[PDB]
């Protein structure tokens, strides 16, 4: 019911995800809803890596790292640089 | 003016030997045991004081005096002079101070009662119900007022007072979210009016706040409320109140704002809204 | 349940059970596979199979979408409901035709 | 085309002009009628107000003079 | 033709403001009438009452006589 | 300029019917009362008329 | 509700009272001989008892409290409080017994005629037809009782009334009975508004009605008719009703039912119904043979 066109920063979602989330515990494949700029996501981790180790489970902290990739056919238009497109012909 | 205000010092004064009149009520009436005219012409020159405040523009002054005019005349006789006297006092509260003229009219609402004068003692209750209203924030109070001056009014076939009371009633419930009864005033009173050649004309209104009040608590059922509404009145659908509904109720199946947002804007292009319809689809239409 | 009972519409709780088909009903008062009767006039009687969930209050069947519009219901309306019982014998379903459409344009 | 656009054309200011004047006769009349009945329930006003008065004075003078025989 | 839709409408026009002032003064006389009928009403009912119990009184007290 | 004459038309036809229903409304209301009015009057002169003459003959 | 239970346990009370006090009264006349001052403050016992009962929202007993103390105070030779009390009681009863009201209020009606009052009378007969037809499902004597008042109403220059009254009873009968008495009252009520301050552009509609009454008859008295009328009223010559009729009667007349349909679909479209013009225009449709 809330769906737009809108834009949405991810570099300023990733601060305010440090500022929320920082300090708290994250699993791969966890949901939950994030408010960003009086707006409500869902979220779901994919992948998570230690501090270039893999982790299966880990501890968000300050200087974690955050980057973005939008969902499956997704209409999302992620802009800035925490990311990683469509293929323009049929598979 | 201002000798009128010296003559309401000699009414003070007037006042006074009333005072002496209750002196004589005191000792002098043993004497004078059958004074009861004299008790009467005590009550007279009260009453007059009285009036001497209220052209005085004295209110408290001249409520006092009809309060106690009331009281000493009240005693056990000419009780329908007492109720006048209190009405009156309550009249003349309700500029300035208007909380004891509630009191004062409740007691004249009892006697009435007692007596069965209904339709008197029901506007008193609507005028208790609009002083609270326009005066005071209660509304269930007034609520309780309309629906008990509503059902006097009912009960000598006075419809049309106890539809308007209704209207109103359901009206202020609406704006209370208490969203049946104010079905049930609608659908009534628009069933009500369509049945004669005098008010048919009204019904379209009526039917389209109880539409928005079904509309209100469940999307679904909205459809078949405003179907049966159409099946009942054919003459429904052509008023374009109708129309709009559904041009709404339709919009709503798809998650667009623009949709209801230029119908409602182009429908008030025609004409002005007032506050409670307004608020009713600001509320409505969020989500 | 045998003679039929007052029960009050409610909506389903769960996107699954709204999939599924079935009346949504509490363990209380029925159970899952129930084949019940809903009575919503002399002259309108719908059949619904029945699915318990815990999340049901007792005294309430839920019911999807579809099906509240389908059997004209109202969420929070009062329904008769009794339980129904199927003769096996003629009521199985040899061959049905089904028509079908994209629900979503 | 501009055959029918003349005919609807006329058969609306026919309409419209006759429709007019009976509103207005009609507007106008009923409002002369609305003073008679102003005036008359003006003066039942006073004659009933009269009545009143008399009625309540010759009743408590008439109380007095009771218990004065008695 | 147009010249005379013209005058048509100026006609109209005229006709439709005159009419809304008519309206308006209807109203207003008529919303008088009702105050004033209302306070007849009240002052009737109390005359209606006080004179019967005037009578039942005065009979009571013929009677004592 | 005939458009928005006629948006004009419209808008003063409404708004004359929208008030002329009220003021109908009114009237029906005043008609029933004076039926009221009218019974209670007939009521007090009857009664007036009754008290009056059998305290008269009363009298002689 | 406490007032309700109160009301109605003081109203036993009050008439076990009234009755214990009319029986001392039957004892002490001849014990005592106080002459009548017993009977009527016992008639007041019995109204404020009744009164109270109907504020108990109670009815049934109410009004048959009011009918015995009416009887009982019409037993001392008073009239009109007896028949006052005796439509108060029928009033009562409208939502309690139609048939007690209904007897109450004749009472009523006859003793107030015998008094010499007919628009009290009328207005009584009016009340009487629209309970009897509105609840009850006949019309003769309904027809009867609005005859009654217009004639009461007539016989003091009552126009309005009168007028709105036949007007009604030639409705029904049209609607039910024969039409000679509907084509006579309609034209009558009709013709006798060309003069009318307000009303000079009425007396159309009702010609209208008196058309197709006409027409109900047969084509010929139809026409004639219609033609009798254009002479006597020039406007109706230029009426839409005027030529609705023409053309629906130029239709029926080479039977091309297709015709009627359509013309018919257009004055829907034009003018809304009305109900009673629907029914009489399917009752001429069904006999296009």
């Amino acid at each position: 019911k809330n769906i737009d066109s809108n834009p949405y920063d991810t570099d300023k979602m990733a601060a305010e995800f440090i500022q929320q989330f920082n300090n708290q515990a994250f699993s791969v494949g966890q949901q939950l809803v994030f408010s960003f700029n009086d707006k409500l996501f869902g979220l779901l981790v994919k992948d998570i890596e230690a501090m270039r180790q893999k982790i299966e489970v880990g501890l968000v902290v300050g200087n974690s790292q955050v980057a973005f990739e939008k969902a499956e056919n997704s209409s999302l238009n992620l802009i800035g640089k925490a990311k990683t497109r469509q293929s323009i012909i049929n598979p | 003016g201002m000798d009128t205000s010296g003559k309401q010092a000699e009414a003070m004064a007037l006042l006074a030997e009333a005072e002496r009149k209750v002196k004589n009520s005191q000792s002098f009436f043993s004497g004078l045991f059958g004074g009861s005219s004299k008790i009467e012409e005590a009550c007279e020159i009260y009453a007059r004081a009285a009036n001497m405040f209220k052209m005085a523009k004295n209110w408290s002054a001249a409520g006092n005096a009809f309060c106690q005019a009331a009281q000493l005349h009240l005693q056990l006789q000419s009780k329908h002079d007492a109720a006048t006297c209190f009405v009156d006092a309550g009249n003349a509260f309700k500029k300035a101070d208007p909380q004891e003229a509630i009191n004062c009219l409740m007691r004249a609402i009892e006697i009435y009662t007692d007596m069965g004068r209904f339709t008197i003692a029901a506007k008193h209750h609507i005028s208790i119900a609009e002083i609270y209203e326009t005066e005071l924030v209660d509304v269930e109070k007034a609520i309780a007022h309309y629906e008990q001056s509503a059902d006097y009014y009912k009960g000598e076939e006075s419809n049309s007072s106890a539809n308007k009371c209704l209207l109103k009633v359901a009206g202020y419930a609406a704006q209370l979210e208490q969203y049946q009864k104010a079905i049930d005033i609608y659908e009534q009173v628009g069933t009500s009016a369509m049945d004669s050649p005098l008010l048919k004309y009204s019904a379209k209104d009526y039917f389209f706040k109880a539409a928005l009040c079904h509309f209100c608590i469940d999307m679904l059922n909205a459809k078949l409320a405003v179907q049966k509404y159409e099946e009942l009145f054919p003459a429904f659908s052509d008023s374009r109140e109708c129309k709009l509904m559904k041009k709404l109720l339709e919009a709503h199946e798809e998650q667009n704002v623009d949709s209801y947002t230029e119908s409602v804007k182009e429908y008030d292009s025609i004409s002005r809204l007032d506050q409670w319809l307004t608020t009713m689809l600001l509320r409505i239409k969020k989500t | 349940n045998m003679a039929g009972r007052s029960m009050q519409a409610a909506r389903c709780p769960t996107d699954e059970l709204s999939l599924s088909n079935c009346a949504v009903v509490s363990e209380k008062d029925y159970q899952s596979g129930q084949h019940v009767i809903v009575r919503t006039s002399p002259n309108h009687k719908y059949i619904f199979t029945l699915r318990t969930h815990p999340s049901v209050v007792p005294g309430s069947v839920a019911f999807s979408l579809p099906q509240r519009k389908w059997a004209g219901l109202s969420i929070g309306q009062e329904i008769e409901v009794a339980l129904y019982s199927f003769d096996k014998a003629k009521q199985c379903i040899g061959t049905m035709t089904i028509e079908i459409d994209f629900l979503q344009k | 085309r501009a055959d029918q656009l003349a005919d609807e054309s006329l058969e609306s200011t026919r309409r419209m002009l006759q429709l007019v004047e009976e509103s207005k006769d009609a507007g106008i009349r009923t409002l002369v009628m609305l003073d008679e009945q102003g005036e008359q329930l003006e003066r039942i006003e006073e004659g009933m107000d009269q009545i009143n008065k008399d009625m309540k004075e010759a009743e408590k003078n008439l109380t007095d003079l009771g218990k004065f025989a008695g | 033709e147009i010249e005379t839709r013209h005058s048509e409408i100026i006609k109209l026009e005229n006709s439709i403001r005159e009419l809304h002032d008519m309206f308006m003064d209807m109203a207003m006389l008529v919303e008088s009438q009702g105050e004033m009928i209302d306070r007849i009403e009240y002052n009737v009912e109390h005359a209606v009452d006080y004179v019967e119990r005037a009578v039942s009184d005065t009979k009571k007290a013929v009677k004592y006589q």
